[PDB]
């Protein structure tokens, strides 16, 4: 019940993590997540109705979504918990995350294929199903669609933002929520899914394993932002169409609110926050 | 107020636009006849499924940046 950053994991932790995902993926659990995000990212849009993504929403069901995904790891290897990646740290090729011991490494130039690490092609353990064109194999290409990673200076810069979303609750809007989401400014978790390349830059981002490791970094900053602004706290509260009010349920699940998952330490603390 | 058609060979592939599991879609995208799903942001940027966290001005940028992501790969229909 305590998330670590993946750079501080031991052998062991790595080997059961990876174990747990293979299991996952080979009972067919694994591809269904990937189906469920891929549903919300292509119908959330910023006019209409909007859930996963682009909305104030995009914390608490990201969060929800990660506590689903650990409670299947957990079904598996109940040690396991989800580590973070924190890529305003651990920002090269060569951090030990891209190692052949965790989640391999970047993919060769002809045809982003990953050739290393347990979630290869080659190993027979990691078919791409769930996907938008022919290709079955795990793709990568670290830093070349944008040069560079977020920095710990400009997360720092979102995370001294107060509020926590603004009005029209969007793509377009001010505040925390959409400078860490990425549409606006500086640019935090999108431009590590286009970093990554590969079927992270995609809908079906989770067909590779990092997505969860980012996105537990991601829940982390919000959690750090909470503590540095206890003052402020999520929005809407009541009566908004089209996005998820603090006590309104949200889909899939229909039944867990906004107000259910704004305290992680419900389900989790982190190694430090 | 949807963007003008288009169509051309990016690439060595067809990409046509037109105005028209996902969303309300009024604009149509298609890479060698299958479609391809895409969204218009706030700001009038656009992105596609298969680039979907790097928006592009328009349409025909998003079509030509699914071909550079595909690298020769056809395209499965979407949902
Ligand atoms: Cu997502
Ligand atoms: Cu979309
Ligand atoms: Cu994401």
């Amino acid at each position: 019940t305590v998330r670590k950053n993946q750079a501080t994991l031991t052998a062991d932790e790595k080997r059961r993590f990876v174990a747990a995902v293979l299991e996952l993926k080979r009972s067919g659990r694994y591809d269904e997540f990937v189906r469920t995000h891929n549903e919300f990212i292509m119908s959330d849009t910023d006019s209409g109705e909007r859930t996963g993504h682009r909305s104030p929403s995009f914390l608490p069901w990201h969060r929800r979504f990660l506590l689903d995904f650990e409670q299947a790891l957990q079904s598996v290897d109940s040690s396991v918990t989800l580590p973070y990646w924190d890529w305003s740290a651990d920002r090269t090729v060569r951090a030990s995350l891209w190692a052949p011991d965790f989640l391999g490494g970047t993919g060769r130039s002809t045809d982003g294929r990953v050739m290393d690490g347990p979630f290869a092609a080659s190993t027979g353990n990691w078919p791409i199903n769930v996907r938008v064109d022919s290709r079955t194999y795990l793709r990568r290409s670290l830093g070349g669609s944008v040069a560079e990673l977020p920095t710990r200076a400009e997360v720092e810069s979102v995370l001294a933002i107060s509020a926590y979303d603004l009005p029209p609750y969007n793509s377009a809007s001010e505040g925390f929520r959409n400078h860490l989401e990425g549409w606006r400014g500086v640019n935090l978790h999108n431009r590590v899914h286009v970093w990554v390349g590969g079927q992270m830059a995609t809908g079906v981002s989770p067909n590779d394993p990092v997505f969860w490791l980012h996105h537990a970094y991601v829940d982390k900053l919000w959690a750090e932002w909470q503590r540095r602004h206890p003052d402020s706290a999520y929005v809407p509260t009541g009566g908004t169409p089209d996005v998820v009010d603090l006590n309104e349920t949200m889909k899939p699940w229909n039944t867990v609110r906004p107000a259910d998952l704004l305290d992680h330490t419900a389900y989790y603390t982190f190694d430090a926050l | 107020a949807a963007p003008e058609s288009f169509d051309e060979v990016y690439k060595g592939r067809r990409i046509q636009g037109r105005p028209a599991h996902e969303h309300g879609g009024g604009y149509e995208v298609f890479v060698d006849g299958v479609q391809l799903h895409v969204m218009r942001n706030a700001d009038g940027s656009w992105i596609s499924v298969v680039s979907h966290y790097d928006p592009v001005p328009t349409p025909r940028a998003a079509a030509r940046a699914a071909v550079d992501e595909l690298q020769g790969a056809p395209l499965l229909p979407f949902p």
